[PDB]
């Protein structure tokens, strides 16, 4: 007599939006938003380098904490909240630039910058920097006046990149927690720092003066950087208060780098990386961390939103 | 939907079918039966899917860190990198949340499009053997077993047949 | 539209229906008349509704200065700013345009799904008393008075009253 | 003998733009783009201050014209063109990035820094900073020479930062006109001034020389500032040419701070304004001013976008 | 598509139809003939028209330098730069797939719903003149000459006509 | 007998992608993104400057290569990569932005400054800035002590801009290749340099040492600007090391600024410009560069995206 057509239905349906509906009930859904954390830095398959107590920009200067760092090789690279750059007090002038150079580097390679020297002392040490007694930056060279109160000599020294790739120069200049300290160590006089290639051009009077004390010192370093070219030549004119650097650095290749909290893995890959961990999915979006890095869905505000799979559910 | 056939004049859908999305339920003096349709069913469900496989993937596209938890940036910097993210947040947010609305507003009706084709693909194979009930349901006025029901539903039902009868029995 | 109804078959629309949107229009041995349909109605603007509370809102995204027009920031960085400002303003511009093409064609074809929904829904009623002018009218063969008509717009019509009269005035 | 079925259409319709159609006609359509301005700042139920005369960073240091906003609170801050941060000519240095801490600091309180001093003068004035005679900026100290042409002792000053929110420092370099002018202040020689903290460390040497008068001037002020971390330690060693900072500034909480040319109006809401006023509005795009700030419809470059909201219109 | 015409129960298109995109192909004692209808062609070609008319344009937004190929900016600058551009980027190659993608699906369920709706204006002009076969074709029962033909093309066939001869031949 | 409804095909139809399906074949199709790239700069109908070996800081300074570009006026400014700023070596300080500021200046007028001197020499000149002969940057001069040894004076100078528009200044400061060589040149003492305006104060002090020899050079200049306001006027405070501007500059109006490898051509129009050369399409998108500048359609990651302008194709 009849035959009469239809479709499913369920008795539990999801719920979803659509242009002209809020909460249309379908057959089936599924979630386009990400809230799933994974709490570790998932590495699987990658060169990692975890600096824990190492600064990232210690790993061109050499504080004692640093020293297993010098030059170390990459694909991911991750610093730490304990990491610090420094052992005698100081800080970097275009200290992000810098890390961010690092932290995309691949790793650096060392090489001798070829300095040599005569009329002053090369060994200035602190109890600030220990490996098992008083120490300095492993990559750096504190330049002396040969006794108490000696006039430092006017000073030129130049160094030429004859290798492929730019290569990053560092020095510092030494600020003394007093004028007499710094004339004791360099003699009187208002010294200078003169420092140039062929596309950088700067200058550099140092500031004795009293402050607080960091590390047990009222001293401070300024530390310096530039990217000398293929070819390009370097020279260092000063009169005191300059560490050398002892060592160029030259970049690798290609790594990512990360800020985080939590452990490294070594049983999970991933490509989406935050402070709290690894956001592993294949969603579009995600509602776990705005500042995410690497490859990784799009944050949006939203926790949830849900795509409908199914037709309409119309239950009886 | 658009097509008006779910939630539109057919009342409501089949819990008991779980074989298919669209089905037959018939009607005849040997009792009652069900049964999925296999074309309409997978011609929903492959669109589905299609739209998974375009929505369901994340880029290749790598960013970088331009700002710092440890340490923090410059004052202005900073504010400039957070100005754009938020902005970039709400670009994302907004896009995410129209993307999802249009898409689901067109797998609705891809599915009542679905279930309206089925319903006239039946309706022209049975000619002026039969009738619209208006509930989803076509009224057959001559004699249709469980072979001339199989017929139907494989659409292998030849109307000439039972044409002279059920156009004397209308 | 997608469903030529509306400035489609339905040749123009009525400027004396003031009560709906969708409605009927009869002529019988009574005179001519008209009446809104109000789940028709109903329907189409219950959508329209829902479009306009999603669209109808601004974020609670709070943004604060990040330039000056007292004393101007410095040329670099305010060059950044205005490349990125420049840059959101033409991304919002086209979801903007976008955005309201998009739901203006969908809305436009929703009303036409909606009447010809409402014109389906008759034609089944009234089975084989009556047939398609095609010019969105159905001629009845049989008589039909006022209650006749107030039973098709109701939907308590019944067909298989009138059918032996229409039948036999074919 | 029949029915029909039909629509409702009317005389005058409205155009919109479709997919695939310019210009057709509707029943009805709204607008989604905002172009009526309120030419007031809407600050009904907020805590407002209007700056006027006073210039944001001017609360800090307190001209003449900042007295009655040394310690303000604030949900909404309103910067006026006629705004000057100062008295005696100067400015500071990372003015911008000091503006927009302050904007969003929710006002200032002030607390001393327990400064004392000895073996010289402590109350410069000047006649550019009026309060019935000569004065000065009210939260600083002008630290002269005891006499014309006495030499400046070398000082050494420290604040600790005792409390849980970091604190804002300022201080200032004062540069004379003159080399005799300066002598004359300060006693002659090359003046030094270092300021370091935990995490800030930089140095100061000040230039006289003719500028062209401002405010009836020939010198400036530098002024400069730092946040101070909760329990670290600022120390000033100076000497001379150093505008001592009284007074500490601490946050109180969050604010938002607008820029406008128009009066506050506390009879109307509104939480999006830009410089010539408020706008109001549930619509999400706007296109009346795209700088404009709080919570915002969109800027958007069309000056109309009609959404339909009604069938095609189609009269006889 | 969604109106199931074509790719559906229209089994394939005419290669031979190089007038227009939608026609009338006929069989008669006089033999087979093939025809374009305006209309339908013209309502879907000014329709995709107006698609590229909206979409085939680039802003008059002027944007300029802000880095630099020869001298490379400041690092931190730099960095923030080209993570804003990646980010922009990133949005666009999002807008163009989606555009282009929701842009051609309803295309082709425009073209789909234009055949379907000229289908539908056939079947009201022959009334019960006519049957559906199924496969897009309309079995006439009285004799329709190379006129009769033409007259339901040019939509001036008068069903009247021939009314008593195919309900006779039903 | 029967009448059948259809619609046409073809044999060789075109993919394109929908929401639901990947490379669905559509009877016709059209590409939305532009990978067609005109290898020219299209210069029809524009005031075009093409700077060739003259830097485009250069036009402000005037080294020898850009003595025809001290006065330029354009529409369009195009920088090469043999452009090169300075004769004598050198660099401006806030450099990036002083280029944006004159890529978009429509040129330049030059105006006196009106300086004039005495007790000193004027006419500095090197072999480095060659003019059949050793001669200096057009718009500056190299003042210098009447004699070998002898002391400076000190200097004040000062300009008004008495002109509509915010006049372009600029200076520089000389250091020396050793402190002897400053001393012959200037007189002994640690010299300064000051510079002020109404709305800038800044002060130097210049730093003679050994950089590496640039065109024959030991020695570097500084080149410092600024924007002197309407009726603003800037003062020159100098003891020597000084290099003096001899004229303003004004901008013109508006242009736009390109970098570019390729030539002009006058036969073709086009307003997206990048270093290849011109964009001209009339596509919502462009693969081509992401840098490109101007009027230009966006640029997408993918190669191609074909929007359908049929219906489906269904051949038999
Ligand atoms: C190269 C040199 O002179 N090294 C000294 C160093 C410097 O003179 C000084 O750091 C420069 O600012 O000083 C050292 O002693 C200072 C430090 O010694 C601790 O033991 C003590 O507890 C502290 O109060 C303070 O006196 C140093 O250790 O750095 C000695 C070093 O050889
Ligand atoms: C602390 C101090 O010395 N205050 C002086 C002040 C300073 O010496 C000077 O501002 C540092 O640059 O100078 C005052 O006089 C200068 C000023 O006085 C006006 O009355 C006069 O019209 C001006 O031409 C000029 O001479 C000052 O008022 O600032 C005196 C002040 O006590
Ligand atoms: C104004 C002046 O003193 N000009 C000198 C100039 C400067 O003293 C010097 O550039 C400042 O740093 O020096 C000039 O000679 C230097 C230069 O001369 C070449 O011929 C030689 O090959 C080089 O090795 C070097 O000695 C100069 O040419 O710049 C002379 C100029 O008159
Ligand atoms: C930019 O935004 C970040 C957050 O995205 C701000 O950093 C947060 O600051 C709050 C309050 O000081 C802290 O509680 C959080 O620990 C911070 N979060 C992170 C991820 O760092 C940051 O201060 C803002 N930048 C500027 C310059 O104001
Ligand atoms: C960034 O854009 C703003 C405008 O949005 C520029 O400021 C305008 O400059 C014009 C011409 O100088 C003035 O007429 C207007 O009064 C300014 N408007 C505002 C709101 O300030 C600004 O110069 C641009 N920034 C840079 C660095 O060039
Ligand atoms: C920002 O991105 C650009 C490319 O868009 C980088 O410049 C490229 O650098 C690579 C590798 O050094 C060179 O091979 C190319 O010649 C460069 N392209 C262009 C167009 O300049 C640039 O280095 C990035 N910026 C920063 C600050 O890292
Ligand atoms: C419903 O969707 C979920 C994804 O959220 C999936 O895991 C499941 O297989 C689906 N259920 C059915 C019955 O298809
Ligand atoms: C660097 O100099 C060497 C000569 O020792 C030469 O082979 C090479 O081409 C130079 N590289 C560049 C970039 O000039
Ligand atoms: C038409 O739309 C406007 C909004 O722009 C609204 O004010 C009005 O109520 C609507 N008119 C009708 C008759 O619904
Ligand atoms: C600051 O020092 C006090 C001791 O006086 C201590 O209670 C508090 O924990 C310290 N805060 C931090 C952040 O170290
Ligand atoms: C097909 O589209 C192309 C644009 O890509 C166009 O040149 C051509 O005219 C179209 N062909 C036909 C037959 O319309
Ligand atoms: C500049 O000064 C002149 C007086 O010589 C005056 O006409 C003009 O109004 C002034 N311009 C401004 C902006 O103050």
């Amino acid at each position: 007599d009849k035959i009469c057509l239809g479709h499913h239905a369920v008795s539990n349906g999801t719920k979803v939006n659509t242009l002209t509906e809020r909460g249309v009930e379908v057959v089936n859904a599924t979630e386009t938003v990400e809230r799933t954390n994974v709490p570790r830095i998932c590495s699987k398959g990658k060169r990692t380098v975890d600096l824990g107590q190492c600064g990232l920009l210690g790993t061109i200067t050499g504080p004692p904490q640093c020293d297993q760092f010098l030059e170390f090789s990459a694909d991911l690279i991750i610093e730490r909240r304990e990491g610090s750059d420094v052992c005698y007090p100081g800080k970097f002038v275009n200290e992000e630039a810098l890390r961010q150079i690092l932290r995309e580097s691949g790793g650096i390679d060392k090489e001798t910058m070829g300095f040599t020297y005569s009329g002053i002392r090369t060994n200035g040490a602190t109890s600030a920097c220990r490996r098992s007694g008083s120490s300095f930056y492993a990559e750096m060279k504190w330049l002396l006046s040969n006794t108490d109160n000696a006039a430092f000599p006017q000073m030129t020294k130049s160094y030429k990149n004859t290798r492929k790739d730019p290569a990053l120069i560092i020095w510092g200049i030494h600020h003394s927690g007093s004028t007499t300290e710094q004339t004791k160590l360099y003699g009187s006089g208002n010294k200078l720092i003169t420092v140039g290639s062929s596309n950088y051009q700067q200058s550099f009077v140092p500031s004795p003066g009293a402050r607080p004390q960091v590390n047990g010192q009222s001293g401070r370093i300024d530390f310096h950087w530039l990217m000398l070219n293929p070819n390009d030549t370097v020279t260092f004119s000063f009169n005191g208060a300059f560490i050398a650097p002892d060592r160029a650095s030259f970049l690798r290749g290609k790594s990512m780098g990360i800020q985080s909290s939590v452990q490294v893995d070594a049983n999970c890959e991933g490509d989406c990386y935050h402070s709290g961990g690894t956001i592993i999915s294949n969603l579009p979006f995600q509602n776990i961390n705005s500042r995410a890095v690497g490859k990784c869905p799009r944050y949006v505000k939203q926790e949830s939103l849900m795509l409908a799979t199914g037709m309409k559910n119309v239950p009886e | 939907g658009l097509f008006g056939a779910i939630a539109g004049f057919i009342e409501n859908g089949w819990e008991g079918l779980i074989d298919g999305w669209y089905g037959f339920r018939h009607q005849n003096a040997q009792g009652e039966g069900t049964a999925a349709d296999y074309k309409s069913t997978q011609s929903a469900i492959d669109q589905i899917t299609g739209k998974l496989n375009r929505l369901i993937e994340k880029t290749n596209q790598q960013f970088e860190l331009i700002d710092n938890e440890f340490t923090e940036v410059e004052k202005q910097i900073g504010n400039v990198i957070n100005w754009t993210r938020d902005s970039m947040t709400e670009v994302w947010s907004y896009n995410a949340e129209l993307l999802v609305a249009m898409e689901n507003q067109h797998t609705i009706d891809l599915a009542d499009s679905e279930m309206n084709k089925l319903y006239e693909r039946v309706k022209r194979q049975l000619r002026e053997n039969a009738e619209e009930d208006g509930t989803g349901c076509f009224e057959i006025f001559h004699k249709c077993d469980d072979d001339c029901m199989a017929s139907i539903r494989n659409n292998t039902y030849d109307h000439s047949r039972y044409r002279e009868e059920a156009m004397q029995n209308r």
